[PDB]
């Protein structure tokens, strides 16, 4: 298959249309590993595999672009997301990261602490997420539909994602939740993509592209979650660094997208289709502000 | 008195001790202007691009920036190294310094001294 020389792999439709039951998840691979370039770190990989992915789908890209990153630190201290993203998204581009513990980041604005304490008055068009919790993975106990900052992150997207912007949020087998599987329902499309540098691993990114603020089609959490499982369980994903070493189209091209504020009586079939074709963002364009909520005690 | 952490880090260099690792380097074509701080990663043939942030010694140790107003030249850039000196990027940024004519480091890019 051409697949070794992709950024990844991104699940077929036809395993969306399934309903299937939650298995555990055994992977042929599991153990093996991908021969990453000399000196490059993993998550360094993930990311631009990731934004390689991402350059294949109509992402509306403005100017002054606003682009969200939780799960940005690491036990290294230090942001390796973050420096991708960075390097992906157009000059100019206003990127904050958030994580729970203290790191040092490129992007313009850091604030440490747990998501939910994060607020902001603006809203964004781009959230990734790489937040994950290695508690999860519990094999000896049921996988049940986890809350946490899942929640959290449900809740930001249906409040501060601007119409017609995208969301990554990574997932493993354990580490998932069902509301957002229905939330990708509210974008024009979605998928779960898999790097093929850590394809070896349950994790994928759900990617919801271009959010339309309403459901467009019923998705069913558990169900989905379990034709996802089902889909790694049955399609062996080949470790491969193949697309690493070409970075000659890397940048996301500005592409300059209209931002407008509109009123909701205003969102007519032909804005959702604008919405629907990465050719607008509904936001108001005003200044970004944000905080993390301090809770004081003795 | 004021801690001064760029020699600190250069005696404990020169006594042997191990250089500050996980400095974040960066996937690039390695074909780019060579310059030393730049907005995206700018590697040439003899480079490695890194993170900015993770490649100040003051941003990496949690201490102030050695300046007026605290501001920070590598965070929120990419720094090229000579992949000769790529294992220690921060001892590399804190020892050499940028040519304010042309984008080069002094002595690893910069010919403005020439003929
Ligand atoms: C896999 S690490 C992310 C690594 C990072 N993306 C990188 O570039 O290396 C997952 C991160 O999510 C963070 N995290 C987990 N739960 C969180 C929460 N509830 N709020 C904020 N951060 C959380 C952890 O602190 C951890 O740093
Ligand atoms: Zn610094
Ligand atoms: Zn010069």
């Amino acid at each position: 298959s051409s697949q070794a020389w992709q950024p990844g792999v991104a699940m077929p439709n036809l395993y969306k249309m399934q309903r299937m039951l939650l298995e555990k998840c055994d992977l042929q691979n599991y153990g093996d590993s991908a021969t990453l370039p000399k000196g490059i770190m993993m998550n360094v990989a993930k990311y631009t595999q990731l934004c390689q992915y991402l350059n294949t789908l109509t992402l509306a890209v403005p100017y002054n672009m606003r682009v969200i990153h939780f799960g940005a630190g690491s036990d290294k201290g230090v942001a390796p997301g973050t420096a991708v993203l960075r390097q992906w998204l157009p000059t100019g581009t206003l990127l904050v990261d958030s994580d729970l513990n203290d790191f040092v980041s490129d992007a313009d604005s850091t604030l440490i602490g747990d998501c939910a304490t994060v607020h902001t008055a603006n809203k964004w068009d781009l959230i990734i997420s790489d937040m994950y919790d290695p508690k999860t993975k519990n094999v000896t106990k049921e996988n049940d539909s986890k809350e946490g900052f899942f929640t959290y992150i449900c809740g930001f997207i249906q409040q501060k994602l601007a119409l017609g912007g995208s969301v990554a949020i990574k997932i493993t087998e354990h580490s998932w939740n069902a509301d957002l599987y229905k939330l990708m329902g509210h974008f024009a499309w979605w998928t779960a993509f898999v790097t093929n540098v850590n394809a070896s691993s349950s994790e994928a990114f759900l990617i919801g592209c271009n959010y339309l603020g309403k459901p467009r089609e019923q998705i069913d959490g558990y169900v989905m979650h379990a034709n996802y499982i089902f889909w790694r369980n049955t399609n062996p994903i080949q470790l491969s660094s193949y697309s690493l070493f070409d970075m000659s189209k890397f940048p996301l091209k500005l592409r300059g997208t209209a931002v407008m504020s509109l009123k909701e009586g205003q969102i007519n079939d032909m804005i959702l289709s604008l919405l629907s074709k990465g050719r607008l963002i509904i936001r108001e364009n005003n200044r970004v502000v944000i905080s993390s909520d301090v809770l004081v005690n003795n | 008195f004021a801690v001064d952490a760029a020699k600190a880090y250069k005696d404990y260099l020169a006594s042997g001790g191990q250089p500050i690792t996980n400095c974040v380097k960066m996937l690039c074509t390695h074909t780019g202007t060579g310059q030393a701080i730049t907005v995206t990663p700018e590697a040439n043939m003899d480079q490695e691009s890194f993170g900015g942030a993770s490649c100040c010694l003051y941003c990496r140790c949690h201490i102030d920036h050695p300046n007026p107003k605290g501001f920070c030249d590598l965070k929120g850039k990419y720094v090229q190294i000579p992949t000769t000196c790529a294992n220690d990027p921060v001892g590399f940024t804190l020892k050499n310094t940028v040519c304010t004519v042309c984008g080069m480091w002094k002595g690893y890019g910069c010919s403005c001294d020439q003929l």
